[PDB]
């Protein structure tokens, strides 16, 4: 019995794993543009922030190379509230 | 203060160490030990470390210092100034540590540190549908085939040595 | 570096000067001892987890297995020092001067 | 350094597909089967560019068929799919396997009228 | 999040109902009462100690059910044996060696 | 002494959790993959001495990537100034960074 | 909203705590062919209520303690350790549906013997801290077999969740696969909560339960209701692991009354091998672990990591 | 005779009956008369706050179907 | 002990000392030190007297000390680099702290303080494997992380350790004790050449061991413990006091005999490097070690101290110990100066 | 043999059951026709994503489509 069932589970987990798949696509395109959205919003809260502050680049990297960087969650929620914060980093572990 | 967690549980673990380690008695050290456990468990369980921390929990809390206190009832007996002393003498260290790298938001004692909440540091993506640290845990059994032959083997020894030791012939 | 790092090290050198500075019992420098292992275990733990380093995921769990087999060896030590002595003191250590 | 080049809030605006996660679940399969195409494209630039500012035209091909497959689902099978998506929406894990029946007149109307 | 909610209930409650306990027959005033190292056995420390390094095994012997999973199976299923047959060899030399003894 | 048996065996016994760019269970990827294969395939067999002085700027790259001390920095001067201006009152914070723009998705 | 469930738990754990006494003293009433309490509410009802307003208000025993701060907090960490292992029962939802609860129950009741060492210490009796000692030494023995039977169970589960434990079994009780691993941790379950034929403590075969001895003990009330939730925790989570009961998740009260007829039923059937059996000698339950249900679950271990591989039937790890 | 027994077992019944019947209840109370949603893994909560985003109101459980896009 | 777990438990020994030799991996190298005291601890008890639980368990408590600083050094390696390769380390307090629990783990000065105590409370077997074998597994660590060792703090460690063991053993008169503090000034010789060139550390260690196994052999062959003790070998086997003689000028570095090649080699790279100061500091030092050396020539070889009676009936009976290639390790510990060129196999 | 084994049987039958229920466990997965499926279903599992190839011109193996014939199929899975 344990067999036919967990062999049916299986067949289910694959199921759901390829419903997965067939979203990944537009859900890395909604994260993709929700990354750019967040960092061209902190770029231009950098660039009418950091105007009195000598010897100030905005939009400075901190690495060396040209590669895109994924960004930190510093680096996104840095300039929003407290709440929008501890919903993004602790979230998924503080989730039941 | 609620982004500020992990950075709480820490200072709560450093002022559990501060109690245990100014050693009042092997009983109330160990109660230290078991709250500083604890707490540290809570740390990493605050960075997604779930089967690490019941790992803590189960382990090292579990059998570790339930055999430390079970030893100590059969070593110690049941009824100061320099305690209580290296207590605060620890405590006002630490919290001046604290006060600096909160007005500061940097010090540098050994290293340089950050004096932001601990959340900034964190990644934005998932893992799909697994942990990564479960997956990587569980990695034992088919990458660490050489790291499980010396730790069984260790263990297997570790037997043999206590039983030799304990014999007294 | 991050904020956390500074106390679990700092917890381990608490628990270092602890353990370099005895007082009476042997088992409370046992306590240090695995409380030394207690903080290398959370701050592995921590950037291990803070990396994505997958693999490394195992490595907390072989310190903490090969520490706690050493501290049951050091218990055992401590038993058959106070089954010598009555009591687990490290003044009563002292046959080895001469 | 230098400086990092973003994209401007106007190359990020684009036609959202706003529906639910139970709504994208339930009508998975079907849209992995008909918006292959600008999907793979997508995720083959995604994996290598390494890069997600070379890959936003790619992205609006994706956000923009995937809302061409969901209208042609309104159009003509507009109630077993809400049906069969508010029972898979029901379920706390969204399972497939409390569904047949609704998955199957959802999948009879597709295969009929599509 | 509502797990530390949880606990802190289950603390609160766990220490009213200590604090009643101890506080609420105090209220009767009562008739003031005026009338009127422990030996080791090496047994009792073997059976700790024996249980530690079992528990260190058993450790060890978590990962399982995740550990199925993987494509490599044939390494995994030697391992998993190996783990529980080192557990075997130490409970089988804890046995003959006298070691499970009056406590057995 | 070190015996390097295992490159005259051909056996693999730790060289698989040795460093963060290895294959990982399920092709996991670590969050310094890329930097620390850029540092290695710079350092590989020109030793340690060159490897210091020739490959530094990956090596640099890959730190601040593994600790994030410059972009800590970085965020703590922005912070910082941020709050001055608020204090002061010469600045707002935009209704996206308060929590009044029903995000992006 | 959340604060009313975590108290619709740990409330209504409390009221079958206090019944469980009354079920108790009933049911071995009968198995002793006398009666249980009859007289103090019709059908003994108020017998919980009376007894619990006499032992709240009858006064501390004789001694003091030789610790103040572990006199306190073992009643106090049996009591919260108690509460906390019902949060991920899933019945048919679990208070705190966590990705590890079969992990975090073995963990919390790992951690329960420091009440039992705490307690020794806090006496001033030496001979209460040997008897402490003996019951720590037999709680952390027989969590060994739990760990590891819970281990072989779960392989068959694919994971540490406890939900997915109901999705497992819907098409069998997990009994059927695995009935020596059901026994045996039936019988460690038994062991582990100090209960007859196990009770050493509340025994003979004890140095120290020997009538006008010393040692300030605790208020007997708070480790009771702690003990005793642990056993109703214990038949609930035998209930879970083994015996799991139909899920209709359009009903889940259904789940709930056939999950809650086979933990009355269990919790009574520790009532009546309490009511059946002499007790081990001390040596003779440590015989009863390391030498007989160790091998068999090593044994058993190594059959369910191998037989999943032989059959192809390895479950999921979502 | 043996069935005094019942009304004690039939009142710790209803005890256990309550904490199972009453998260079931309040799941359903506060997700919108449905299941609540488990996140075990982080593909699950990604697709959870997602479900959150985009149903204008701050709420997972106010789900959106074909009648939110044209 | 039975004999069985005896070979299984000293497999073991050497099975952690492999795993420290051979691994790429800083926790292999942990795991190999845990292995190696786990398994050593038994050695030391053979006996079980007091002496012996306070040898080990002060033994214990130096290892363990010395065994999570370094796992502390190798968690700031794994901060500051990312990676787990036993190579250089990228962080001077990684480098600071494993240098520091290496020496604890050699008992160098001023960590040296473990050493005698823990030599006298065991046999001269488990002393030998302490003062021989048990040095191989840290000097190969510091043989691979030279890059980042710092010069100032080995050279503090090895000077400290060479006139610490010189004026150590010029108060004992327990043999065991002797070869504590001999082997304090020779971990210093070891060390001092490391940055310089690690061939002749190795050279120093390999010929550092067959003398002392040479020492130990001949300490076990004649059952003394005490100065006043292996005084009575010249009437008992007068052989042994000329194998102790040459293997005793051998260890006090004089030429013709290969213990002066080590510290000619040392020398020799020392002043390659332009220091002069310091070697000479060095080997002026070391006539201490041959102070005391010449002490236990003087009360066994070169003079005939008073035997008693009892020591004719031991006359009638010829040693059943199985002396182990002591004519090999007397060869080799006192003829091998005309090989000194033999020394490039180790590079 | 036989001898042993009823005096063992006798004697000590947890022990015979541990050692039988054991043996088993080991010799048994290398003599049974399914220890193939466990290996076959857990590299079929897709826990990750298939990301795709470009197209160069020679590869014939490759599907343009999931729903094409060519590929890697799971018919003996949804049959067994
Ligand atoms: C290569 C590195 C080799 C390292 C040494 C290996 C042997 C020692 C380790 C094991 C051990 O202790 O064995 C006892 C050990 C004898 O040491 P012992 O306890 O002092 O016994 C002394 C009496 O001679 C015991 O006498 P006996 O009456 O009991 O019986 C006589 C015995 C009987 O012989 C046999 O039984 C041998 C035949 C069977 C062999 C095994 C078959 C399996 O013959 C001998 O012992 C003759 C002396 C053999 C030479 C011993 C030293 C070997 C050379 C070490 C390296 C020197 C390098 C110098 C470099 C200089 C420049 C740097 O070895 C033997 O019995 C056999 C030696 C074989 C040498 C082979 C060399 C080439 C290998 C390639
Ligand atoms: C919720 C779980 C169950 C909890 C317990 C049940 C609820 C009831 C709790 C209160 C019980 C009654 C009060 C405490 C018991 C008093 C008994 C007694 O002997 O009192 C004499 C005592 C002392 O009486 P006394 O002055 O005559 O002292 C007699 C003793 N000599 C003479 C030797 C000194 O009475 C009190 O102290 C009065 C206490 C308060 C009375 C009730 C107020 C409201 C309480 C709510
Ligand atoms: C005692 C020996 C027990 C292990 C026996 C071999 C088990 C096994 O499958 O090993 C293959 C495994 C793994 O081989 P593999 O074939 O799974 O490798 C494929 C590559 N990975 C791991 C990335 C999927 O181990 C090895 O090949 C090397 C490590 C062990 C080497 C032998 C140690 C002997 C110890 C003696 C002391
Ligand atoms: C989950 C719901 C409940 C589950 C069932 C439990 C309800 C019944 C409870 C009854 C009351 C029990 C009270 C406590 C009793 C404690 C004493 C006791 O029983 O000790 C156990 C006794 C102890 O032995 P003993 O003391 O009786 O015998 C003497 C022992 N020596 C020789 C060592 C001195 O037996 C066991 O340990 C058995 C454990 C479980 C056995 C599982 C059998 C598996 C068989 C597999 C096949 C075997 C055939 C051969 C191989 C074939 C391969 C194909
Ligand atoms: C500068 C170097 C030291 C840095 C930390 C200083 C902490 C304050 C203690 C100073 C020394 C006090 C002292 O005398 O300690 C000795 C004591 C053991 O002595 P004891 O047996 O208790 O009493 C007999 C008196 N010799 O030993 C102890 O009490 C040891 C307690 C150590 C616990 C350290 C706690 C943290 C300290 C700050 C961080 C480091
Ligand atoms: C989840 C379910 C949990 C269920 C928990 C409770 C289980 C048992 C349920 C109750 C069963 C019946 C109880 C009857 C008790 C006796 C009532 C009574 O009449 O007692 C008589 C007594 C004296 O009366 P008197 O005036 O002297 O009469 C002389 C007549 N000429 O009169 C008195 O003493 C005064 C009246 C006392 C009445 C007490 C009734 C019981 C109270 C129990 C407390 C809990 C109540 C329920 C809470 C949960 C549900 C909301
Ligand atoms: C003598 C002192 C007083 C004694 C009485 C009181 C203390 C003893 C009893 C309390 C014990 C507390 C145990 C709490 C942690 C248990 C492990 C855990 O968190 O598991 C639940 C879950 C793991 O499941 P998973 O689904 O993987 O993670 C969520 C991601 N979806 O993970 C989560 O849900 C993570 C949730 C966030 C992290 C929670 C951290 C809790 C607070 C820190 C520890 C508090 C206890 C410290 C003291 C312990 C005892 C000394
Ligand atoms: C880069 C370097 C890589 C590695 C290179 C190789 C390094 C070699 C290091 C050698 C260390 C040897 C340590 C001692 C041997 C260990 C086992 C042991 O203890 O054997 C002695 C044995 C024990 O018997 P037992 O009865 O317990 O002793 C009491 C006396 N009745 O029996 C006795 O006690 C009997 C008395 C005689 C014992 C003599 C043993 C001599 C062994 C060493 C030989 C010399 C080393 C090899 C050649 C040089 C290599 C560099
Ligand atoms: C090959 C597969 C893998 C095998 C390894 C995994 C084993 C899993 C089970 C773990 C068992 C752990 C404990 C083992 C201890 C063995 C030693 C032992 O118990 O010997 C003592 C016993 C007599 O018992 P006694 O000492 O008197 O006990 C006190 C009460 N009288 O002596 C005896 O009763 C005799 C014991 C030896 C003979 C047992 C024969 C059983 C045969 C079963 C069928 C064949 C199964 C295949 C394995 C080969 C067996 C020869």
């Amino acid at each position: 019995s344990m067999m036919r069932w967990n062999r049916e589970r299986r067949r289910l987990q694959i199921e759901d794993f390829e419903a997965r798949i067939a979203l990944m696509p537009l859900l890395q395109a909604e994260k993709d543009r929700r990354v750019l959205q967040m960092l061209r919003e902190n770029l231009e809260e950098e660039a009418t922030i950091m105007k009195d502050v000598p010897g100030w680049k905005v939009g400075e990297s901190v690495f060396h190379t040209t590669r895109w960087v994924t960004p930190m969650m510093g680096e996104l929620y840095g300039l929003r509230t407290g709440e929008e914060i501890l919903s993004s980093t602790y979230g998924f572990i503080w989730y039941t | 203060m609620m982004t500020y967690i992990v950075f709480i549980l820490s200072i709560i673990f450093v002022m559990g160490f501060v109690g245990f380690s100014s050693k009042p008695s092997p009983i109330y050290g160990g109660l230290g030990l078991i709250v500083s456990g604890g707490v540290g468990c809570g740390i990493v369980l605050n960075f997604g470390g779930s089967f690490l921390g019941l790992m803590v929990f189960l382990i090292y809390l579990g059998g570790m210092m339930v055999v430390f206190g079970y030893t100590t009832a059969m070593a110690t007996e049941q009824y100061n100034k320099v305690v209580l002393g290296t207590f605060i003498t620890g405590l006002l260290m630490e919290f001046l540590m604290v006060y600096y790298v909160l007005k500061d938001k940097e010090v540098e004692i050994v290293f340089k540190f950050n004096g932001m909440g601990d959340w900034v540091i964190y990644d934005t993506g998932d893992s799909g549908f697994f942990s990564e640290e479960a997956m990587g845990i569980a990695a034992l059994y088919s990458y660490g085939t050489w790291l499980v032959i010396v730790t069984g083997w260790s263990l297997l020894i570790g037997v043999v040595v206590i039983m030799e030791i304990t014999r007294g012939n | 570096m991050s904020l956390v790092y500074m106390n679990i090290m700092m917890a381990f050198t608490v628990s270092l000067t602890g353990l370099l500075m005895y007082r009476s019992h042997l088992m409370s420098s046992l306590l240090c001892l695995e409380g030394m292992m207690l903080s290398l275990f959370i701050l592995a733990t921590l950037m291990i987890l803070n990396s994505h380093f997958t693999l490394a995921s195992m490595m907390p769990i072989i310190l903490l297995v090969f520490a706690a087999c050493e501290a049951a060896l050091g218990l055992s030590l401590l038993v058959m020092v106070s089954n010598t002595y009555g009591t687990d003191y490290v003044q009563n250590l002292n046959l080895l001067q001469c | 350094p230098g400086i990092v080049e973003l994209p401007s809030l106007e190359d990020l605006k684009v036609q959202e597909v706003k529906v639910s996660s139970s709504v994208l679940k339930a009508a998975a399969h079907h849209y992995g089967a008909q918006c292959d195409k600008p999907n793979k494209e997508f995720m083959l630039c995604r994996w290598e560019e390494k890069d997600p500012r070379r890959c936003l035209e790619e992205g609006k091909l994706v956000n923009q068929c995937a809302l061409e497959f969901f209208r042609q689902i309104k159009r003509h099978c507009a109630e077993p799919f809400t049906e069969y998506w508010t029972c898979i929406d029901y379920s706390g894990l969204q399972l497939f396997r409390r569904c047949r029946k609704e998955q199957a007149q959802f999948d009879k109307c597709v295969l009929d009228k599509l | 999040m509502n797990l530390m909610i949880t606990l802190l209930t289950n603390f609160t409650l766990a220490t009213l109902l200590v604090t009643i306990a101890f506080w609420l027959p105090q209220l009767n005033v009562y008739s003031e009462k005026t009338s009127p190292r422990l030996p080791f056995s090496m047994k009792f420390f073997l059976v700790a100690i024996t249980f530690l390094l079992f528990d260190l095994e058993i450790a060890l012997l978590l990962p399982l059910p995740w550990a199925s999973q993987t494509t490599n199976l044939n390494t995994m299923l030697t391992m998993a044996l190996l783990l529980i047959f080192l557990l075997a060899v130490s409970l089988a030399y804890e046995w003959t060696q006298k070691g499970l003894e009056w406590t057995e | 002494p070190f015996f390097d048996v295992q490159k005259k065996l051909g056996v693999d016994l730790d060289h698989w959790m040795t460093i963060q760019s290895a294959e990982q269970p399920h092709r996991i990827p670590a969050r310094c993959h890329a930097f620390e294969k850029e540092w290695i395939e710079c350092a590989h067999g020109i030793g340690s001495i060159r490897a210091e002085k020739e490959c530094k700027i990956e090596f640099e790259d890959f730190r601040e990537c593994l600790l994030r001390q410059k972009t800590m920095k970085r965020l703590n001067a922005i912070k910082r100034q941020r709050d001055k201006l608020i204090k002061e009152g010469k600045y707002t914070p935009p209704p996206h960074h308060s929590g009044q723009e029903d995000l992006r998705p | 909203m959340f604060m009313i469930n975590v108290l619709t738990l740990i409330i209504p754990i409390l009221l079958a705590v206090a019944f469980l006494t009354l079920v108790e003293r009933k049911v071995l009433g009968y198995m002793q062919f006398r009666k249980g309490p009859n007289v103090v509410g019709p059908y003994g009802l108020l017998q919980p209520i009376a007894d619990a307003i006499k032992l709240f208000i009858k006064e501390p025993l004789r001694p003091a303690t030789s610790s103040i701060s572990m006199f306190i907090l073992a009643p106090i960490l049996a009591l919260t350790l108690a509460l906390t292992m019902w949060i991920p029962l899933p019945m048919p939802y679990p208070l705190i549906n966590m990705n590890l609860g079969v992990l975090f129950m073995l963990a919390m009741s790992s951690l329960a013997v420091y009440s039992i060492l705490w307690s020794g210490w806090a006496s001033n009796s030496k001979y209460a801290l040997i008897g402490a000692l003996r019951a720590v030494a037999q709680t952390i023995s027989y969590e060994v077999t739990l760990a590891i039977i819970l281990l072989s169970v779960l392989l068959m589960n694919g994971s540490f969740t406890l939900s997915t434990l109901i999705i497992t079994q819907e098409q069998v009780w997990l009994i059927f696969p695995a009935w020596p691993l059901a026994m045996m941790w039936f019988i460690s379950t038994l062991a582990e909560t100090n209960r007859a034929p196990f009770d050493l403590t509340e025994g003979e075969s004890e140095l120290v339960s020997g009538f006008n001895v010393e040692y300030a003990a605790g208020p007997f009330a708070l480790f009771f209701m702690a003990e005793y939730a642990n056993i109703i925790m214990m038949n609930i989570f035998t209930t879970t692991l083994f015996l799991g009961a139909f899920h209709n998740p359009y009903m889940p009260e259904l789940y709930t009354i056939n999950f809650t007829i086979k933990s009355l039923l269990l919790s009574i059937t520790f009532l009546w091998i309490r009511a059946s059996y002499p007790r081990f000698r001390y040596d003779q339950l440590m015989h009863l672990l390391w030498k007989n249900f160790l091998p068999l679950t090593l044994a058993l271990c190594m059959w369910h990591v191998s037989l999943p591989i032989l059959l192809s039937s390895i479950p999921p790890q979502t | 005779m043996w069935f005094e027994v019942l009304p004690g077992i039939a009142v710790m019944g209803v005890c256990l009956f309550i904490p199972g019947m009453a998260t079931a209840r309040i799941h359903r109370f506060s997700n919108g008369g449905r299941e609540k949603r488990v996140a075990h893994y982080s593909y699950q909560w990604y697709l959870m706050e997602r479900d959150r985003r985009v149903s204008g109101v701050n709420r997972y459980y106010v789900s959106k179907g074909l009648e939110n896009i044209d | 002990m039975n004999p069985i777990i005896l070979i299984i438990i000293l497999m073991t020994v050497m099975l952690g000392t492999i795993i420290v030799m051979i691994s790429t991996h800083w926790l292999l190298i942990w795991i190999g030190f845990e292995m190696n005291m786990l398994a050593i601890i038994p050695i030391m008890m053979k006996k079980h007297n007091p002496r012996a639980t306070e040898a080990s368990t002060k033994y214990f408590l130096t290892q363990s000390t010395a065994s999570m600083l370094l796992m502390m050094a190798i968690i700031i390696n794994l901060m500051f680099s990312g990676q787990w390769t036993v190579m250089k380390l990228f962080n001077p307090m990684a480098s600071m702290l494993m240098t520091m629990a290496l020496a604890m783990k050699l008992g160098m000065a001023p960590f040296h303080f473990w050493v005698p105590e823990v030599t006298q409370g065991i046999p001269l077997s488990s002393g030998l494997i302490l003062l021989t074998w048990q040095k191989l597994a840290p000097m190969s660590v510091l043989y691979q992380i030279l890059p980042s060792i710092n010069l100032d703090l080995i050279l503090t460690l090895s000077i400290l350790s060479i006139t610490i063991g010189g004026w150590g053993g010029l108060n004992q008169t327990q043999l065991r004790k002797i070869m504590a503090y001999s082997s304090i000034a020779h971990m210093g010789w070891m060390t001092a050449v490391l940055l310089y060139n690690p061939t002749m550390t190795l050279l120093n260690l390999i010929i550092y061991i067959i003398m002392t196994s040479t020492m130990f052999t001949l300490f076990m062959a004649n059952s003394t413990t005490t100065t006043l003790s292996l005084s009575h070998t010249w009437n008992k086997a007068p052989i042994m006091t000329i194998l102790v003689l040459i293997t005793l000028l051998s260890m006090g570095g004089l030429p013709p005999l290969s213990g002066f090649m080590p510290k000619w080699m040392i020398i020799q790279e020392m002043t390659k490097n332009d220091s002069i100061i310091l070697p000479t500091l060095m080997a002026i030092t070391a006539l201490l070690n041959l102070y005391f050396y010449m002490r236990l020539t003087y009360s066994t070889a070169l003079t005939m101290f008073p035997s008693t009676n009892n020591m004719k009936m031991k006359w009638q009976f010829p040693t059943t110990k199985r002396m182990t290639l002591l004519p090999t390790m007397t060869v080799l510990s006192t003829m091998l100066l005309p090989l000194t060129p033999i020394l490039s196999i180790l590079e | 043999v036989a001898a042993f084994l009823k005096n063992v049987w006798a004697k000590e039958p947890v022990l015979v059951a541990s050692f039988a229920i054991a043996g088993l466990a080991v010799i048994l997965p290398t003599l049974s026709p399914y220890t193939k499926y466990s290996l076959m279903i857990n590299r079929a599992t897709p826990y990750n994503y298939p990301v795709p190839l470009r197209d160069d011109g020679n590869m014939p193996d490759v599907p343009s489509h999931p729903q094409d014939p060519q590929g890697p199929s799971l018919e003996w899975l949804k049959r067994l």
